[PDB]
């Protein structure tokens, strides 16, 4: 609803965080890389999952929908 | 399967004029352009964008001492349940086979230019 | 073309080259002085090594990676391959 | 990338056959007459770019040229409802209606004075094409226009797209009918000289056998134009179907005219076509009925003394065939051994299964096209020759080609062209020798 | 700030081009007679501060001026609809009717005795524009009021705004006529002198290849001065397209001008207009305009004369395909259409553009073709040869003695001579692949 995580004792599973087409591929992404490391890289999420404390049983894209639901959240 | 072959016509054009060049030019980004080229031009524009998608290239093997019609091969991305219905033994029956035939078109299509 | 570093030095060299030669030209009104002659003799030659060098460095760039902005530019610039001679 | 071909329709004759061949590809691609797709069309695979120019409103501009000497024609066109399907701006027609009066060397003449228009309009249409395959022209060597501009469009074109293809429906005149024009001889040789010199393919189209075909299979007397146009258009969608319909092998007509010709000088092949009307024939049922010289639309001298032997035969069949049953009905064929090939090699007998487009209804199941090459030409061949030469001897018709700058000096062209088609018909009757090897 | 441009419409000849170009420029803006701007143009995307002087009403005024040294033409001007456009204060007019009589030494004479009043305009133009580039003049170099006022309006501009671009149309006489002054050669040749000595460009209009393109492809019948004047209003329209639309891009003339004349010298350019025929790929475009027919410059075409585009622009207007130009040009380059200086790599432009939305077009592209080919070092040659043959038999020198320009001697013409023959030996240089050290 805010993306309120309060974990004053920790109790979360998630953690406030901050073949050649294939070498042509790896080619252009050494590439891509090399741009986005000079001036892109932005502000990184205020989130992470904090997999140590991971539920067995939740899913991890349950956990990245709602990664992305809290992130959201917090940014509107 | 070499079906519709308009584009393999359009495209041996484009390429032969490349094929003639050996495998040490391997800079297939210009191969993967001709590709959507190819698509935007002959008829297989009315592909689906997913079925480009599954389209692909990859050279099976380097040849320098064999001109591009010996070297270049394409490649074919499956897509989950799809993938899971293309075992690697087949891959590698259908890749023998598109093998013949592209030897077979590039015979043909020598033909046809001499 | 902005991620190269080889593409940031050719272009540190060619524009610090250009700025040099468009302040020896406008600062010149006359006749160019010992300097001006010499300045005239390095513009040629630097104008030469660049443009060389820019061929060059199309020709690998547009092989490199997936652009055809170089391929088109390239077909501009050679329209009478003077440039290219 | 695509092959697009540019027909030009030429001179009254071909004006009209193109004129009735284009109808007949517009109904197989469902083309409305003011230039729409229909939108049971809008979904076809055919590939339209090629011949017809999808304008910006998706309107199949046709990479069709209408030309006529006499400006009646080029207005009765423009006054049909098919009018607005070409482009006006490839619509030429001759001002000084009087055209070449049946004469060759005028006929040059002003194909010569036109080459301004007619390069401007060639021009106009090949900058507008992507991967061209070829031109495609359609005139009567009999009227003067066509046969002296015939001869100065092969050369000139020849010229201005030296790299693309050159097809031409010649329409041959009638061998069975007498000729009104002694010279016309001597126009036919300079367009034959120029067919050999500077076009790709002589398709003589007879108009004796076409008459002789129309009045036994379709039972039609006193067969007027109209109904000649139809077959035309008929054989002409028959030779574009390859184009109509999208395919998986030899798909280029690379390949089908290698199939075709394989010798140079030899660059000319008959052709039939089927259903001709105004019983499906099954795959050896219609080969039959193609392989009767009833069925022939090519009036070629009859000489059992010149071993005609079909060089080539190809059945461009579409319709419903079945493989099984055709590996057994070429088997079947190959033992009835009922054609003779040239004996330097093996006989050429090429088939293709094709599918019909989806938006050309048809009346037969299967529909046939049988391309042949056969030494039996070459009695035609002799037969004109003869004529020629008769004119030739005579003097014939030698005034006008003396007040025509080609024959002012001399007719030496006309020699000229007598000794390409005496060398041509030897080449042929050294073809009917299995010593063509070394000829 | 804006570059104003001062247009100067002299002569008869260059007074009805000044006249038809602004009711083309008035059209393209929205621009009624009165100078008010139309309903249609209140949203027009023209940046009609340039050129023109956009009212307190909305008026738009033209910084134009119709000059002529007979009041017949002024009268004219002022008695058209588009008379209330142009401000009256910017109109001088010749109260002595004479003219020069086709004589560049009479017209420089009045040029020079009306020096005070066409200073003082332009000086008030200067002062009324924010940034003037410079000024535009269009007329004719043989006419009474066009030649020698060319010549003397030319020196007094050079001295006026030195750092100021200086832009002459000069509309050129057709050269297969006859012409009725013999000495209208020395007028020529005059106005030719002092445009190359105190002058940047002079756009050569060729009234001949003009007169012969609407003949060919516009099928005017004996085609009329109107239409020639039409057309010629279309080409400035044309030349102004980039004005009439703001762009993002080039949006300023010194590229322009510094790739028109890579020398200074090599100032001239021949010019190509589309449509151009009686009433759209980049590929497609530039293969109609290199139709050879299309071009209306009648500059000889010298078989010995390498004659090569040493510019080539097309200033496409209408829609063309980014990757359909990219596609253009490949095919173009392949067709080798074009022939350039040998000196070095050939200068292709294409120049994409939006039309003014006040102008409706029947034709979806239209284009501007600048190119400096060599060619017209012939035209040059011809028109030394001209020069020549009248000074030989001095023939009606003796009007030229008792005009100053000839009183002493023909030394105005014969340095007129030299400098055309300087010119055209540069441009057999140019010619010559030893350009770059030519």
């Amino acid at each position: 609803l805010h993306g309120l995580l309060l974990d004053q004792h920790e109790e979360f599973f998630i953690k406030q965080g901050p073949g050649l087409t294939g070498k042509q591929l790896r080619e252009l992404q050494d590439l891509r890389l090399i741009e986005e490391e000079n001036m892109l890289a932005p502000s990184l999420k205020q989130f992470s999952l904090r997999v140590e404390i991971l539920p067995s049983y939740i899913p991890v894209r349950v956990a990245e929908k709602i990664l992305f639901v809290g992130e959201s959240v917090q940014m509107f | 399967l070499l079906g519709q072959g308009d584009f393999i016509r359009h495209l041996m054009d484009l390429l032969k004029p490349e094929l003639v060049r050996p495998a040490t030019t391997l800079y297939q980004h210009n191969l993967t352009g001709i590709l959507e080229t190819a698509v935007r031009a002959t008829n297989a524009q009315f592909d689906s964008p997913e079925i480009l998608k599954r389209l692909d290239v990859r050279l099976l093997e380097v040849s320098p001492g064999d001109t591009g019609w010996d070297v270049f091969s394409l490649d074919y991305h499956v897509d989950g349940p799809i993938a899971t219905v293309f075992t690697r033994e087949c891959m590698s029956h259908y890749l023998r086979a598109f093998n013949f035939l592209w030897r077979a078109k590039r015979v043909e299509y020598i033909l046809t230019d001499i | 073309f902005i991620l190269l570093k080889p593409v940031f030095h050719c272009l540190n060299e060619i524009l610090d080259l250009c700025h040099s030669f468009c302040s020896l030209v406008s600062q010149n009104l006359g006749p160019l002085d010992e300097r001006g002659a010499a300045q005239l003799s390095i513009l040629v030659k630097g104008f030469s090594r660049q443009s060389s060098l820019l061929f060059k460095i199309l020709s690998s760039v547009r092989n490199h990676q997936i652009n055809s902005d170089l391929a088109q530019l390239l077909l501009r610039l050679d329209y009478n391959k003077y440039y290219t001679q | 990338m695509p092959r697009e071909i540019i027909t030009l329709q030429l001179g009254q004759c071909g004006n009209q056959i193109g004129f009735e061949f284009w109808k007949q590809l517009c109904a197989e691609h469902g083309i409305s007459p003011e230039g729409i797709v229909e939108e049971f069309a809008t979904e076809g695979t055919d590939r339209k770019d090629v011949f017809f120019y999808q304008a910006d409103d998706e309107h199949y501009i046709p990479r069709a040229v209408l030309l006529d000497l006499e400006p009646r024609v080029i207005h009765s066109i423009l006054n049909s409802p098919y009018a607005k399907l070409y482009n006006p701006e490839n619509i030429y027609l001759s001002e000084h209606g009087g055209g070449a009066g049946n004469n060759w060397a005028s006929g040059f003449s002003q194909g010569e004075k036109i080459h301004e228009d007619i390069f401007d309009i060639i021009d106009r249409e090949a900058d507008g094409s992507d991967s061209l395959e070829g031109f495609v022209l359609c005139h009567s060597i009999a009227g003067g226009t066509g046969s002296g501009l015939g001869s100065y469009l092969l050369e000139r074109l020849n010229d201005r797209y030296p790299k693309k293809l050159v097809q031409t429906y010649s329409v041959f005149p009638n061998q069975d009918e007498m000729s009104d024009v002694v010279v016309q001889p001597y126009n036919s040789l300079l367009t034959l000289k120029r067919l050999t010199q500077n076009a790709d393919c002589v398709v003589v189209l007879d108009n004796t056998a076409l008459n002789r075909i129309a009045t036994d299979r379709l039972h039609i007397q006193n067969p007027s134009f109209s109904q000649i146009n139809q077959l035309v258009s008929t054989i002409m969608s028959a030779s574009t179907t390859t184009l109509r319909y999208p395919g998986y092998m030899n798909n280029d007509l690379i390949g089908l005219i290698a199939s075709l010709i394989p010798t140079p000088r030899l660059h000319f092949l008959m052709t039939g076509y089927t259903p001709l009307t105004t019983r499906k024939t099954t795959v050896l049922d219609v080969m039959r009925r193609l392989l009767q010289p009833k069925n022939v639309m090519v009036s070629t001298g009859r000489d059992r003394q010149t071993n005609h032997c079909y060089i080539a035969i190809l059945n461009i069949i579409q319709g419903e065939v079945d493989p099984t049953q055709v590996h057994k009905s070429l088997q079947r064929i190959r033992e009835r051994k009922l054609a003779n090939f040239i004996p330097w090699g093996p006989a050429s007998i090429q088939v293709a299964l094709s599918r019909k487009s989806p938006y050309l209804p048809s009346a037969h199941r299967v529909s046939g096209l049988m391309m042949a090459n056969h030494t039996s030409i070459s009695s035609l061949f002799e037969s004109s020759c003869q004529q020629y030469d008769k004119l030739r001897k005579r003097e014939a018709f030698l005034e006008q080609f003396r007040k025509e700058d080609i024959f002012k000096e001399n007719f030496d062209e006309l020699d000229r062209s007598r000794e390409v088609v005496q060398e041509l018909i030897d080449e042929y009757h050294a073809a009917t020798r299995p010593d063509y090897i070394s000829w």
